[PDB]
């Protein structure tokens, strides 16, 4: 709650601003994420096998689709075709890669652990990710949930005094870790930050990060992935070249990297949504249900990709299925209308995340421009020193 | 010279714990693996 209680006159200009379909209403302290479960009916937790086995048939479909016709005119095909088979393959396997999130925090199918586990791990290969690598952060992020300097498996932001000390730290912004932020904060390569991300998983590859009594499930867990980036990506390039592995392999990758990236920084990321650290003004069910956005996509991508973008009915509800998180939100509306915040797919909303959405300030508690927020701290450089010359 | 071991107390305890260690090699080193595998989510 930053831009809290006024009139909504001025929180709906400000939505039409930034792009964002709705404000949230006024949030008070105490308060658990997991009361609001309380009102959705008994049989939104139900299994059914069609949903979910169309839930993994559609995007698998949608993968075998584009590869069949990048194959049947492998190379000879020109850019702009490539780029769409790339978009579509992507955005299956985007589709296949919440199914696995889904089986990772065991609300796919409970019947079957097991093969649930193997499905997880299976289709968590291809990308390169660990599946309890992938479950532990997930659970310190739903802990930790807008909290300063403790969710660093989210978006967390980059604030003011950390960025003066490393000003300080590197003797100017001229150094490469100051131009390396810059570059990487300004350009829409942003968009595809959560590659950093994959490299943050296989936390040095160190056991001693973990609980002994679970190292030989850390171990395997790392070896899906390994397996994979040591059996089938020499085959592919043995049979496709370097310029057939930048095809088939690597553009779909960059495609649900993109996917993955934009989706959890529109879902957690806004200027009215405060990061306090706890101690100093933290709540639960205030920083997630206030501080959260749920995005709007059109029907096809909305069977294409599973869902993926209802984050706020799984984490009022941990064990609520899949399909069942459209549902789930026509009630919470009903309910908790006047405190949710929704947007839409705009090129407008990145670009304001590109361009004004930078830095965050904790001092009027919101992002601002870096271009702005780099000069200005050089001017309070200018002061401190101006306060040094004597 | 001999000790008359029999009307001891010491030397029959690390008599027969040296017998019995000699007999046969009883250490197991690998059946510890079993403490590596007590949370998994499977
Ligand atoms: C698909 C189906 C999805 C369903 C599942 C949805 C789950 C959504 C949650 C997923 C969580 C993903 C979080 C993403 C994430 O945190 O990334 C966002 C994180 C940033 O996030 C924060 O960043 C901080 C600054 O580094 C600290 O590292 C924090 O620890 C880190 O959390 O991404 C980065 O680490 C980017 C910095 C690395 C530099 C980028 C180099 C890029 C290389 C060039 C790319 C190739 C050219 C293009
Ligand atoms: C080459 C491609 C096509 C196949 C797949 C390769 C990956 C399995 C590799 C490439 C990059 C590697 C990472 C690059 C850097 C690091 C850090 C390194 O650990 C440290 O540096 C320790 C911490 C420190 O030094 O401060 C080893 C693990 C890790 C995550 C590596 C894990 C294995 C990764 C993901």
């Amino acid at each position: 709650t930053s831009l809290d209680g006024l009139p909504e006159t001025q929180k709906y200009v400000y939505a039409d601003e930034w792009g964002f379909s709705r404000v949230g209403a006024d949030f008070p302290p105490g308060s658990h994420p997991s009361l609001f479960s309380q009102l959705l009916p008994q049989a939104l937790f139900a299994f059914d096998a069609r949903a979910a086995v169309a839930a993994v048939a559609v995007p698998l479909a949608a993968m075998a689709a584009g590869y069949g016709w990048l194959w049947y005119m492998h190379s000879i095909a020109p850019v702009w075709q490539q780029a769409l088979c790339a978009a579509l393959i992507g955005t299956g396997y985007a589709g296949l890669f919440k199914v696995a999130h889904e089986c990772a925090m065991m609300r796919f199918i409970p019947q079957m652990p097991g093969l649930q586990a193997a499905l997880g791990t299976l289709l968590m290969a291809p990308a390169l990710y660990s599946l309890p690598s992938w479950r532990l952060h997930h659970l310190h992020h739903l802990l930790h949930t807008n909290m300063l300097w403790q969710d660093v498996w989210g978006w967390h932001p980059l604030t003011k005094v950390e960025l003066a000390d490393e000003m300080v730290r590197s003797g100017g912004s001229g150094g490469a870790a100051m131009a390396a932020a810059r570059l990487v904060l300004t350009t829409p390569i942003k968009l595809f930050a959560s590659v950093g991300h994959w490299l943050r998983s296989w936390d040095g590859l160190d056991l001693r990060h973990f609980h002994p009594a679970s190292y030989v499930e850390v171990l395997s867990g790392w070896a899906a992935p390994l397996a994979f980036a040591g059996l089938v990506l020499p085959a592919v390039v043995s049979a496709g070249g370097l310029s057939g592995f930048v095809s088939c392999y690597l553009a779909p990758w960059l495609v649900f990297h993109f996917w993955l990236s934009v989706l959890s920084l529109t879902a957690h990321t806004a200027p009215h949504i405060p990061w306090r650290a706890e101690g100093d003004g933290w709540d639960a069910g205030r920083a997630a249900v206030a501080g959260t956005v749920t995005l709007r996509l059109p029907r096809p991508l909305e069977v294409l990709l599973n869902n993926a973008n209802y984050m706020l009915p799984q984490a009022v509800a941990p064990g609520l299925p899949m399909w069942s998180a459209p549902a789930a939100y026509a009630v919470l509306a009903a309910r908790l209308g006047p405190y949710l915040t929704e947007a839409s797919m705009s090129l407008k909303l990145l670009t304001n995340h590109v361009t004004r959405w930078q830095i965050y300030d904790e001092e009027a508690h919101t992002y601002r421009p870096m271009e702005e927020v780099v000069d200005e701290i050089e001017a309070d450089l200018q002061q401190l020193a101006a306060a040094a010359q004597q | 010279c001999l000790p008359n071991i029999h009307t001891s107390n010491i030397l029959n305890f690390t008599k027969n714990y040296e017998i019995f260690k000699s007999a046969k090699d009883t250490s197991n080193f690998g059946k510890k693996i079993i403490l590596n595998e007590m949370q998994n989510l499977t």
